[PDB]
RNA sequence: AAGUUUGAAAAGCACUUUGGAAAGAGAGUGAAAUAGAACCUGAAGUCGUGACAAAGACAAUGGAAGUACCUCCAUUUCAACGGCCAGAACCAGCCCUACUGCAUUAUCCUGUCGGGGAUCAAAAUCCGGCGGGCAACGAAGUGCAAGAAUCUUGGGUCUUGG
RNA sequence: UCGAACCACCUAGUAGCUGGUUCACAUCGAAGUUUCCCUCAGGAUAGCUGGUGCUAGUAGAAGUAUUGUGCGGUAAAGCAA
RNA sequence: UUAGGGAUAUGUGGCGUCAAAACUUAUGGGCUCAUUCUCGAUACGUGAAAAGGGUGUUGGUGGAUACAGUUGGACCAACCGAAUCCACCGGCCCCGAAAAUGGAUGACGCUUAAGCCCAAUUAGUGAUUGCCCAUUAUUCCUUUGGUAAGGGCGGAAACAAAUGGAGAAAGUGUAGCCCUUCCGAUGUAGAUGUGGCCUGGAGGUUAGGACGAAGCUUAUGGCGUGAGCCUAAGAUGGACCGGCCUCUAGUGCAGAUCUUGGUUGGCGUAGCAAAGAUCUAACGGAGAUAUACUCAACAUGCAACGUUGGAUACUGGAGCGGGGAAGGAUUUCGUGCCAACGGCACUCGUA
RNA sequence: UUAAUGAGAUUCCCUCUGUCCCGAGUUACUAUCUAGCGAAACGACAGUCAAGGGAACGGACUUGAAGGGCUAAGCGGGGA
RNA sequence: CGACGUCGCUUUUUGAUCCUUCGAUGUCGGCUCUUCCUAACCUAGCGCCGCAGAAGACGCUAAGGGUUGGAUUGUUCACCCACUGACAGGGAACGUGAGCUGGGUUUAGACCGUCGUGAGACAGGUUGGUUUUACCCUACUUAGCUGGAAAUUGCGAGAAAAAGAUUAUCCGUGCAAAGCGGACGUCGGGUCGUUGGGCCUGGCGAGCGGUGGGUAGUACAUGGUACGCUCAUCACC
RNA sequence: GUGGGAUUGUGAAGGGAUCUCGCAGGUAUCGUGAGGGAAGUAUGGGGUAGUACGAGAGGAACUCCCAUGCCGUGCCUCUAGUUUCUGGGGUUUGUCGAACGGCAAGUGCCCCGAAGCCAUCGCACGGUGGUUCUCGGCUGAACGCCUCUAAGCCAGAAGCCAAUCCCAAGACCAGAUGCCCACU
RNA sequence: AUCGAAUCGCCACCUACAAGACUGGAGCUUGCUCCCUCGAAGGCGCCAAGUAUAUUCAUGAUCACAAGACA
């Protein structure tokens, strides 16, 4: 018989298996479409989650109630360190699907790159790219990779760049990893003769965040959730808990299917692996694109908060230290937890609602201690709050009077 | 598919040369799609080896819409309790000939699959068949001999386009690359032919006198 | 519930070596320790091990025909010898196919006259009168056929036996 | 162990009811219908079947015709009988 | 409609593939187009359909008009130059036609059908069997049994080895006395027959065994339609036992929620989670600091015991305190000991 | 009829709350992994489905669709 | 919309039957959870109206999505309060008890009415009344290892490749063109078989390079790479 | 050919034969995407506008803009919840002679409490093209006229298909690459 | 390098395309006439590198997987 009330089904079922992802790292599974009118250009970057904290800024959408008035917007930081270029790859259309011509590799490549090959890099006798360096730059070595890039010209619909992270420069005491994460980006735009000659042009060189994204677009986020491990059906799909007179247990589904098709059927909730999957997140509105604290030091100061400030909360980011380098302000959250690698994707939605259209100006940069409750914003406002301490006296008595 | 370096090692051993099975290369454009399977089917049960090209141009009698229908009705087939390992439907034109073809034998036998294993079916005509000899077609399953003209029919391509296939404009852009590539190269050679053609009207007048009578008799010359 | 049924005789395993011991490895007794003390014989079922056979997912098993490989099995043959294999000859018997005559047409076959028809004009389809008649090429697709496969060297018989 | 304890015995109590019932081949091969029965999940009793035969091996034959000679009130028809 | 086999023909059903047969036959005629249960190809099987309707197409019947009917032009008649329109009845198709997992002319598919009706057999050429499938028909071989049908059976004569043969029983039944001939052969319950098979004993007879009986083992083969019989081998055994005639019986097992013994997957699985708890050094102990090479130690002897001293904690006087009854009867004590037992362990013990 | 009494049956109000909206976090002992020890129930044979017929609701049969093998933790749709 | 009639469909009602199950297929309702149907309540389109507008009626395609909170009752139903775009109807063994619950139904205790002489009876009322087992196989959910195209074998050779002394006998460029542009030499030896023969190897050089020594400026996010010049070494050789 | 093993059960050490197996792949990246899943869906307000329509009474809608319900995928800056950081303080009974330090009350109890986890109790994000239905039309016969149709076309639904999104080569990728090795 | 194998048509002339209501080309009369390459052959390959002056074939003994196969 039908059932005695109706209400939606738990759960997205486009979502499925609820298993484990294959990489740790975010990866786009499609590119914005290609057009060729616009100049060549990189549409991805790679970054590392920080943390989060909040910004105030006026609302300039005109008919609502919030217009011309301050908001609170929470905000995730995301460090972004320059991605070196290594390779260029090719591919061709095919019946059966992209096929790969070829990889140019760049003359030289870096340590952290060539440790992705070894599972113990300091033990190994590390040859890695030790004949493809001796091959190149010689009489036959110069013709194949000519031939390549004849062969990318000729054949290639697709052209993208081999890049990777920057492990040395993000300088991280917790992210551990020391072997670059390796990833392609598309080059769109312009015809394949161009998209070519800025890919030839970027071998071997640094490619900062900034000349991907700008201040005010949005982006998409390819990221890895959390893990929560082996998860009941009311924390993994979200169903109701039985009564408290039920026997056997209460976090269960009561009627995991009818006694025809004798079976269980696919859309029944069942406990399993919770988090840790791959999610393209779609319209995440740049906030800020941040220079680094050795280049410009006052990351948090805005014009109307005249406060010297960097962007890292006092006392530090929880559980992974200080933004050392280039980094991005996204509006709201993204999946993953901290010291997580990221892949920020140029937006494949359109982008001409108001909301994504808006210029955004922040007054105000929250910088408080993320541990427990901050009430200062610098370290300077703290001194001013307390003065000097005991141990502030014992530290000036003994150099005013041992020392001098 | 790659060969193995054992194999490699074994030929060169062996001191052997290329080697090519006798296979027969189909031309499918404007063939009935079930009559040319029934034929294939047979064939491949008797031990030949086929490869059909074309495949998005064979023909299917009525209309686009019916036959589209008709897709979506097999498309709606799936295990209810695991649409997995449930009915695979392929959208490619080459795969919806391999299935019919498979339908058309013993395929839950070791026989039937050793059949079925012995066609190899594209889109179009990749490059890896274009010049392995001449294509041949199936006259009992051609369009012009087995339609009325005045009734509708579908070609499979444009069907298949519309159920999900994928890579119709990809087919349709190499296939017109292929012809002006194969009509250059026709267009070329041109002189080769009629060398040879003046070659055999002059070595009439060199040949004995007596051998032109006997191919005059038997009507060639 | 339980045969103390080891062996003819206890001759019931001295002694060496490893082990805390139980025991193991040797060495001895005995015709025989795989007769070592609940000890004659020692089955089935189940399990271990070595060797080999392979084998997708058709639960496995099964039937019928072959084949590949094995075979501590049986029998036969080993000189103009064979009870083995194969091919051609001939015979007898079957089973097949080739080669056909008798009868019958008439609502028919022809010519001619008249009508009628449609044409630029005809002819023909069509209907009557009269005169002749075999539509006879492999005449008809109509009734029945008995034609010695010897003449005039058909085929098969690994579907029979010589 | 209680709407009649436990132990041994009569007791292998009776059961038209349920279950089981151990070698091969060969020649034959059914019935669920009749009558009676406190008879309706069972029996007797004819019928069907096997075995043994007896009698002068065409005899007193027949799920069939033909020809004579009887029987009939269903189909149809009728209500102007 | 059925003994065990072969060949040749058929029956029903079929000849696009699956799947043997038209490798999609004809030099046969017509009809049909069906957009989400998706035209049709369903005898039985209603095992899917009606009333009603269609200016879909293809046929008929009967009437009407012919310088017609439709247009343009002035509610009727004129230009304009060909066949129309009125009613009714068929064929196929269509609508009527809505159910619950995804699915069914068997599937694919088929539309110059591979659909429906009809009709053929290489086609207006010359005459009357296209092809494929049976436990059917015909025929050949073999078996078996008859309400079976007949022949032969008084050794014809001759014939050593070394170098034509063998048999010939007056017979129900056997390895059938031999030969020829004809017919039948499936079968639940059930009946009967069998010089039919097998087991333990008895009266007879004739044999075997220490140069190996019974029993047991088998890719040991042979014989029999079978029940079974027999041989071979044992790198099995160690003392009895086979054939034949007759007699006799506690005489043949796959199943009875059958009986008894043993085994077995589940399975190194479920578990061994109330009563809070143990740590440390030393001593004891076989219970260790247990090692080819390399090798300073870790990364190659782990984990577990008893006693004593410290530490920590519990019982908390209605006590895991100290004595008795009932019940038990040596569990008491010392020494020794660790096979079994104390569901882990023990060097400890109510063993 | 009835004061008092009631682990008796019923209705309402105050208080109170995770009974609920609507779930979240934490602890001990498990489960889980290891060392030692070590069962039972059950067990024709087995174990992927759709439809079809069928003793009218198949794991075996027909026609299709799936199905590489072996594993750990769960789970209660089926195994009528 | 449709009387008198008439033709259907459905299996969400009851009845009829007695085919399956009586060496047992767990009974109502609710809770939970998933899926399916359409005879469509809302949501998307579109016709028509006794269609001015607004609000509605009727109908077509369409099941993708949605379809509520409560008082009384064990209830299914029913009824009322309220919200809403709307509060549609159904199937899945009257879905779902080794998922729960146990209020009802239907044991034994007990009370009442009616009936019965009585023991007792009542589809009449009432109160109280044990809800067992998964560690097996599939299914499903996650989680590991792992071979395999003759789906384990055959040596059983098929490229969504190139384009030539038969893929050998060079590299680019071009259209499978016409053409065009490039290429390290030299001096010996050994060793096999028609032309400046194949292969192996040594000595002098040169060139393109890989590493390290010494040096200068510059680039890049600024410890760490690249680049000029010059030595040494190795490789093509 | 070469390398490594073995053969059938009553002894030992040596010789042959005959079988089986290995003889070219390993290891580390970046990608392809067949097939399968599949998701967003509704309401209100502003404005249109007291306008169209209507005698009056009454009284709409689309572009656009702003919110919200349900559902979905995450996240932890804020706010709230949670404490065996028994963190820091209090506080009761017992207890070590007292103080100190503590301890016991299976976390004694009370207040506050980081980190972590977590709530539509907080916060962020949730998209594009086609093919067609029904239907409305264009051209246009059949049937001189007529007619959306019959041959052709146009437009076109929250349905359906693909993009986006999730798993992904038993889909056996002759996709591309880094190092050895083997062959050469 | 085991390895003995089953397979028995080559190509650098097919290995390009499209249409069968009309595709060799014209005319007007639109189904006839006229022109041509006459509308029914991918080229080779089958034993003298080419149609002739020629030349080793055995005993592998009458079938047997061709006892051989880089065309
Ligand atoms: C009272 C009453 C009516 O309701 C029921 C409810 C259950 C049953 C049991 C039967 N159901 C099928 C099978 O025949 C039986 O299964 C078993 C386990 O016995 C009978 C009647
Ligand atoms: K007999
Ligand atoms: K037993
Ligand atoms: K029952
Ligand atoms: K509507
Ligand atoms: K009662
Ligand atoms: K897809
Ligand atoms: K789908
Ligand atoms: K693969
Ligand atoms: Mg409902
Ligand atoms: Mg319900
Ligand atoms: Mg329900
Ligand atoms: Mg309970
Ligand atoms: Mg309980
Ligand atoms: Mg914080
Ligand atoms: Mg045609
Ligand atoms: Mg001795
Ligand atoms: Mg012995
Ligand atoms: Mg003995
Ligand atoms: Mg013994
Ligand atoms: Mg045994
Ligand atoms: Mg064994
Ligand atoms: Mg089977
Ligand atoms: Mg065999
Ligand atoms: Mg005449
Ligand atoms: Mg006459
Ligand atoms: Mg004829
Ligand atoms: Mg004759
Ligand atoms: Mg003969
Ligand atoms: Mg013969
Ligand atoms: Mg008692
Ligand atoms: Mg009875
Ligand atoms: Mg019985
Ligand atoms: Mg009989
Ligand atoms: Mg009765
Ligand atoms: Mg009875
Ligand atoms: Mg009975
Ligand atoms: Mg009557
Ligand atoms: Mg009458
Ligand atoms: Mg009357
Ligand atoms: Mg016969
Ligand atoms: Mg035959
Ligand atoms: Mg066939
Ligand atoms: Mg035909
Ligand atoms: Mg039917
Ligand atoms: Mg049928
Ligand atoms: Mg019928
Ligand atoms: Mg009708
Ligand atoms: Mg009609
Ligand atoms: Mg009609
Ligand atoms: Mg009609
Ligand atoms: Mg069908
Ligand atoms: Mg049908
Ligand atoms: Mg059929
Ligand atoms: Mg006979
Ligand atoms: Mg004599
Ligand atoms: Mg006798
Ligand atoms: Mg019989
Ligand atoms: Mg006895
Ligand atoms: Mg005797
Ligand atoms: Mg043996
Ligand atoms: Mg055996
Ligand atoms: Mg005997
Ligand atoms: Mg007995
Ligand atoms: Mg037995
Ligand atoms: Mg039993
Ligand atoms: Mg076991
Ligand atoms: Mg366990
Ligand atoms: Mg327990
Ligand atoms: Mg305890
Ligand atoms: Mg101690
Ligand atoms: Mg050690
Ligand atoms: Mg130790
Ligand atoms: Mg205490
Ligand atoms: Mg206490
Ligand atoms: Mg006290
Ligand atoms: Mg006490
Ligand atoms: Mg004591
Ligand atoms: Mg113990
Ligand atoms: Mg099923
Ligand atoms: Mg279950
Ligand atoms: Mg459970
Ligand atoms: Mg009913
Ligand atoms: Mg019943
Ligand atoms: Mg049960
Ligand atoms: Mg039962
Ligand atoms: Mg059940
Ligand atoms: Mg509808
Ligand atoms: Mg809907
Ligand atoms: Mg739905
Ligand atoms: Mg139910
Ligand atoms: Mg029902
Ligand atoms: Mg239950
Ligand atoms: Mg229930
Ligand atoms: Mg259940
Ligand atoms: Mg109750
Ligand atoms: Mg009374
Ligand atoms: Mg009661
Ligand atoms: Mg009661
Ligand atoms: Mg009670
Ligand atoms: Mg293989
Ligand atoms: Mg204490
Ligand atoms: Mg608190
Ligand atoms: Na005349
Ligand atoms: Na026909
Ligand atoms: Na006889
Ligand atoms: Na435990
Ligand atoms: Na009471
Ligand atoms: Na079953
Ligand atoms: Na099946
Ligand atoms: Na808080």
């Amino acid at each position: 018989s039908h059932c005695k009330f109706e209400h939606p089904r738990h759960g997205h079922l486009g979502f499925l298996p609820r298993k484990r992802s294959r990489q740790i790292r975010g990866r786009a599974r499609a590119f914005p479409k290609d057009d060729a009118t616009q100049k060549p250009h990189l549409t991805s970057f790679m970054v590392f989650k920080a943390g989060m904290t909040h910004i105030v800024r006026d609302v300039d959408r005109p008919g609502s109630k919030v217009n011309k008035k301050e908001v609170v917007e929470p905000v995730t930081i995301l460090e972004a360190p320059p991605m070196v270029i290594v390779g260029i790859v090719g591919y061709r259309q095919t019946p059966v699907g992209l096929k790969t011509i070829g990889t140019v590799w760049a003359h030289h490549t870096s340590v952290e790159f060539r440790r992705r090959y070894y599972k113990n890099w300091k033990q190994s006798a590390q040859l890695a790219f030790s004949r493809q360096k001796q091959f190149a730059n010689t009489k036959e070595g110069k013709v194949a990779e000519a031939r390549t890039l004849n062969a990318f010209a000729k054949k290639a619909s697709v052209i993208r760049v081999i890049a990777h992270t920057q492990l040395r420069k993000l300088r991280n005491h917790r992210v551990g990893v020391k072997k670059a994460h390796v990833q392609e980006i598309q080059v769109n735009g312009g015809s394949v003769a161009a998209k070519i000659a800025l890919a030839k042009s970027l071998l071997e060189k640094e490619v900062r965040v900034d000349s991907v994204f700008q201040q005010s677009e949005a982006c998409d986020v390819c990221s890895v959730t959390k893990g929560h491990g082996t998860e009941g059906v009311v924390k993994r799909w979200g169903v109701a808990c039985l009564p408290r007179k039920t026997h056997r247990g209460l976090r269960k589904v009561a009627c995991i299917g009818a006694w025809h098709p004798a079976r269980v059927m696919y859309t029944v909730a069942r406990a399993g692996q919770h988090g840790y999957h791959h999610r393209t997140q779609l319209n995440k509105k740049i906030y800020q694109i941040g220079r680094s604290v050795a280049v410009e030091p006052n990351q948090a100061t805005t014009t109307y908060d005249l406060t010297a400030k960097t962007i890292t909360p006092m006392g530090g980011f929880v559980g992974y230290g200080t933004v050392r380098n280039d980094y991005v302000m996204l509006k709201g959250s993204v999946s993953g937890p901290r010291r997580r690698v990221m892949t920020l994707r140029r937006p494949m939605a359109p982008q001409t609602s108001r909301q994504l259209k808006e210029k955004i100006v922040l007054k105000f940069i929250d910088t408080s201690s993320k541990i427990g409750h901050g009430r200062f914003q610098t370290k300077k406002e703290k001194n001013q709050w307390f003065g000097p301490l005991k141990k502030d006296r014992i530290r000036r008595e003994e150099r005013l009077r041992k020392e001098r | 598919a790659f060969p193995s370096r054992k194999d490699a090692f074994r030929a060169q051993r062996k001191g052997a040369k290329k080697h090519r099975p006798e296979i027969i290369v189909i031309d499918l454009k404007d063939h009935v799609l079930g009559r040319a399977a029934a034929v294939v089917a047979k064939q491949l049960l008797l031990g030949k080896k086929i490869t059909v090209v074309r495949c998005e141009q064979l023909n299917i009698a009525g209309t686009e819409i019916r036959n589209k229908i008709k897709y979506l009705q097999y498309l709606r087939k799936r295990k209810l309790t695991n649409p997995t390992k449930g009915p695979f439907h392929h959208r490619a034109p080459s795969d919806v000939f391999v299935r019919t073809v498979r339908s058309m034998l013993p395929r839950y036998t070791k026989r039937g699959m050793k059949a079925l294993n012995s066609l190899v079916a594209y889109e179009g005509i990749p490059p890896n068949v274009v010049r392995t000899g001449g294509r041949v077609v199936i006259p009992r399953a051609q369009r012009h001999v087995c339609y009325r003209s005045e009734r509708p029919y579908t070609v499979l391509g444009n069907m298949c386009k519309h159920v999900g296939w994928k890579y119709s404009d990809v087919v349709a852009n190499l296939e017109k690359a292929r012809v002006e590539k194969a009509s250059r190269h026709h267009e070329k050679q041109a002189k080769l032919r009629d060398a040879w053609k003046s070659a055999r009207k002059e070595a009439l007048a060199k040949m004995p006198k007596h051998n032109v009578e006997v191919l005059k008799k038997f009507g060639y010359a």
